[PDB]
RNA sequence: GGCCCCCGGCGCGCCGGGCCCGGGUCUUCCCGGAGUCGGGUUGCUUGGGAAUGCAGCCCAAAGCGGGUGGUAAACUCCAUC
RNA sequence: CGCGACCUCAGAUCAGACGUGGCGACCCGCUGAAUUUAAGCAUAUUAGUCAGCGGAGGAGAAGAAACUAACCAGGAUUCCCUCAGUAACGGCGAGUGAACAGGGAAGAGCCCAGCGCCGAAUCCCCGCCCCGCGGCGGGGCGCGGGACAUGUGGCGUACGGAA
């Protein structure tokens, strides 16, 4: 089937072809803003992976995110401190780039609730991405059962929590030895647990 | 500052702990309320037993525990297999199936098996309506229980074989145990030099020929 | 003479029989299927090669074969996978070098 | 049970018991450990002897459970057994001997301090002692290695 | 203990629809998520120590492959996903 | 020099829907000190802690192994007891500091993409009738619109699956 053709095709992006495109779409996606609704997926086949069907109220904003790490926003240097602190420069965020274009199409489109992400280039500058949003309230989305659980209240925001597919990576929690910081719910949660003073009734 | 002679110690008090303090008052509270709780399962899941499904036997891991056996997660596909159930049925008549347990031994394979079928013995499978058709179990068993069983359902209890007297063969007292673990000991040890050394040797009589 | 079973040396342990199941279908991941295959190099002849893998092409035409190599670890990273991609290079060679003869 | 406490018998006088020259102050020493090379030395290397320093190999990922083998001595073996073993023996009469599985009782090693008594045995084990299994094989037995 | 309201939850009947829904045995086929893994790196983080985890930047894959197997690397068998 | 497909884009007080703020004990994601300790101090510590921003639910998060182990092997997540103030980190100083096993509380497992077969067998909205209507649903009937082959639905997902 031509998916999995589409599929290995993409994986050869240091191709002539692929990189011929790259280049094209990329200066195209640089010459709009930084949010519009692409009206279908640049991506087919990827978006089908993560969950994308082509039906309605189904949407996809390709969201720019610019590149490179995060300075520490202080005036001047005068981070005042104790000179481990001094840094200003070299550091890096937490989230990935991916999670905050997730990010941002959530927060502009409030209503519609985020699925997943995927990749379409990357200039100096900027880097692209591809958020395939739901509307929860479409009835097609409503009265399909497979879907119905986005629908649900504990998935409004999924991308402000850390929860979509990208966003989860930086939470640092997978099962085995290379983890046990999240090894109850998560970073949070096991700190938590390890510094309870548990006080039991008899000692 | 320190006074003569104690141990040099090293409290973990220095965070702010009586922020993150966890009482336990709740404990009685909480006793009940799962006890309530589990009487109110019980009655959900009328005759069924109250425990939950049958689970299998399993030794534990490492050398430390090894010896002993506890309850595991579910019975293996093989074993499932073997008995002749259903994968999908067997969740319905109250038998754990995990599905990601191996099984490198046969000794444990054929003892997960004869549980499974002492289970099918002793179980009392209800029909779908009043009105009863096959598998389902007659109404005298049934009358005379629709009975819960009360615990785990066929309880493992790890057993010990009971070795009686022997004679002792000039052999046995021959042995030299002691001496013999440390021989194998330096075998494992030595092995692999060994084979180099061969292996070694063994180039120089081919590079004697050439 | 008297094999007590031990629990140290070589051939150590409880001895116990072994049985010889199925393998798990979950461990035949990344065996090379013949329609794959087929999509696999179908795609390498429109898509065709990367510009290191052509540098590493022309390394080991000139038959300095270490470089290539040396090369190929600094580009993709660990020394097995930059073994694994010569030994691709160089049946790609191959395979030209029978084409062009004929 | 305050009570019963020191504070009761020290309400009127002023110090509180700590001295009216130097009074209670609240870390004259420094915090703790402070100290432990300058100032507080004496008592650390006249009650903690080698407090200060490296030493031995590293050992990453320590896991206890491998290195399990606790062990036993002849002195209480027959204990591990009920008394009418040892009892229907040293009678019989058939040379018997009763076994003794040593890793049953929750014992890998067989150590061998003590005496045993004149009365045969079949000790199966982990692992012994030289001398564990000498006494043994002295008293007219047979060790026995299990894995 | 009683009576009255209301509401829940479960039992039986009728109708309206949907619904022709198994298992083993032998054969022939079928099979996996890429700017991701992995590497280098710098910064934070971790008990994790020749890098526990997360990052930016650069490189950038494979398919009997890939990942793990708590000391860097090469060869080699195993185990385990 | 028109008319017609589609593509990419606009504008509507177009028809019908949703999102916005609050609360914040608990929860998820970021951000992030300095008093303080070290009897000074800069690494360390205080602490991924206070303050800061974001987003939730009746719980949240996690979760059905790219796991543990190295055994005669265990078998999702969470919680407790233990492991253990241990392995380890550390101006190897001050100080910091987990995991597996073991015993319990509970217990539940599943679905896609793909690969394939099936006349798109699928979905949404219109309009007419019968029931039902204070959680807008059922059934029927319309050459009534649209979505969809740049892939919807049934079978099926590694515990193998199809024919
Ligand atoms: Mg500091
Ligand atoms: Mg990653
Ligand atoms: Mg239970
Ligand atoms: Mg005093
Ligand atoms: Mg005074
Ligand atoms: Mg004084
Ligand atoms: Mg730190
Ligand atoms: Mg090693
Ligand atoms: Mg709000
Ligand atoms: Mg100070
Ligand atoms: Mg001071
Ligand atoms: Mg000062
Ligand atoms: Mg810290
Ligand atoms: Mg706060
Ligand atoms: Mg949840
Ligand atoms: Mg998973
Ligand atoms: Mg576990
Ligand atoms: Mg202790
Ligand atoms: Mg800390
Ligand atoms: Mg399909």
């Amino acid at each position: 089937g031509a998916y999995k053709y589409i599929q290995e095709l993409w994986r050869k992006k240091q191709s002539d072809v692929m990189r011929f495109l790259l280049r094209v779409r990329c200066w195209q996606y640089r010459q709009l803003s930084a949010l519009h609704r692409a009206p279908r997926p640049t991506r087919p086949d990827k978006a089908r992976r993560l969950g994308y069907k082509a039906k309605q109220g189904y949407v996809i904003y390709r969201i720019r995110v610019r590149r490179g790490g995060r300075k520490r926003p202080v005036p001047k240097g005068a981070t005042y401190g104790k000179p481990v602190h001094h840094g200003v420069n070299q550091l890096k965020f937490a989230r990935s780039l991916q999670s905050v274009a997730e990010e941002r199409a959530g927060r502009h489109c409030g209503a519609l609730r985020v699925l997943n992400s995927y990749w379409v280039g990357e200039d100096s500058t900027y880097k692209f991405f591809e958020v395939i949003l739901i509307d929860p309230f479409h009835k097609a989305i409503r009265r399909n059962p497979d879907t119905q659980w986005i629908t649900k209240p504990v998935h409004k925001h999924r991308e402000m929590r850390g929860l979509t597919s990208a966003g989860r990576k930086s939470r640092g929690l997978g099962k085995g030895h290379k983890f046990h910081h999240t090894i109850g719910g998560s970073r949070r949660a096991a700190w938590r647990r390890r510094n309870t003073l548990q006080l039991h009734r008899y000692r | 500052a320190p006074s003569r002679n104690g141990m040099i110690l090293k409290p973990h008090f220095h965070k702010d702990w009586q922020r993150r303090v966890a009482t336990w008052f709740n404990q009685p509270a909480r006793k009940i309320r799962r006890r309530k709780a589990r009487q109110a399962r019980a009655r959900r899941i009328a005759p069924r037993p109250a425990s939950g499904p049958l689970r299998p036997i399993v030794r534990c891991p490492t050398v430390r525990y090894h010896t002993k056996v506890r309850a595991g997660r579910g019975f293996s596909l093989e074993e499932l297999r073997v008995a002749g159930i259903h994968k999908k049925v067997a969740r319905t008549i109250g038998i754990s199936v995990d599905p990601r347990r191996r099984n490198k031994s046969t000794e444990s394979l054929q003892a997960n098996v004869q549980r499974l079928k002492e289970y099918r013995s002793k179980l009392v499978l209800f029909p779908r309506k009043p009105s009863a058709p096959k598998k389902g179990d007659s109404s005298a068993e049934e009358l005379k229980l629709a009975t819960q069983l009360t615990g785990p359902v066929m309880p493992i209890r790890n057993v010990f074989k009971k070795e009686k007297a022997r004679v002792i063969t000039e052999e046995e007292k021959n042995f030299k145990a002691f001496a013999s673990l440390r021989m194998a000991r330096a075998n494992a040890r030595l092995f692999g030099i060994r084979a180099k050394r061969a292996k070694e040797a063994a180039e120089q009589d081919v590079e004697k020929k050439k | 003479a008297l094999r007590y079973p031990m629990a140290v040396g070589l051939n150590k342990g409880h001895k116990v029989t072994k049985n010889v199941s199925k393998p798990r279908h979950s461990r035949r991941r990344g065996r090379l299927t013949k329609h794959t295959k087929f999509v696999r190099d179908m795609i390498r002849e429109v898509c065709g090669f990367a510009p290191y893998e052509r540098r590493a092409m022309e390394l080991l035409k000139v038959s300095k074969d270490k470089r290539a190599l040396k090369f190929i670890k600094k580009r993709v990273g660990t020394h097995i996978r930059a073994k694994r991609k010569r030994e691709e290079l160089s049946s790609v060679l191959a395979a030209m070098r029978k084409a062009a003869a004929k | 049970p305050s009570r019963l406490r020191k504070t009761r018998k020290l309400r009127g006088h002023v110090s509180h018991g700590h001295g009216r020259i130097g009074k209670h102050r609240k870390h004259p020493g420094g915090r703790g450990n402070a100290g432990g090379m300058h100032h507080h030395r004496i008592n650390f290397d006249k009650y903690h002897p080698g407090y200060f320093g490296k030493v031995g190999m590293r050992h990453y990922h320590l896991k206890r459970n491998q290195s399990f083998c606790p062990t036993v001595n002849l002195d209480k073996l027959w204990t591990l057994v009920s008394e009418q073993t040892r009892v229907n023996a040293a009678k019989n009469k058939t040379g018997a001997a009763p076994i003794i599985d040593v890793v049953r009782s929750g014992y890998y090693k067989v150590l061998g301090k003590g005496k045993l008594p004149k009365q045969p045995v079949i000790v199966k084990a982990k692992f012994f002692s030289r001398r564990a299994e000498e006494k043994i094989k002295g008293v007219g037995g047979a060790c026995v290695l299990v894995a």
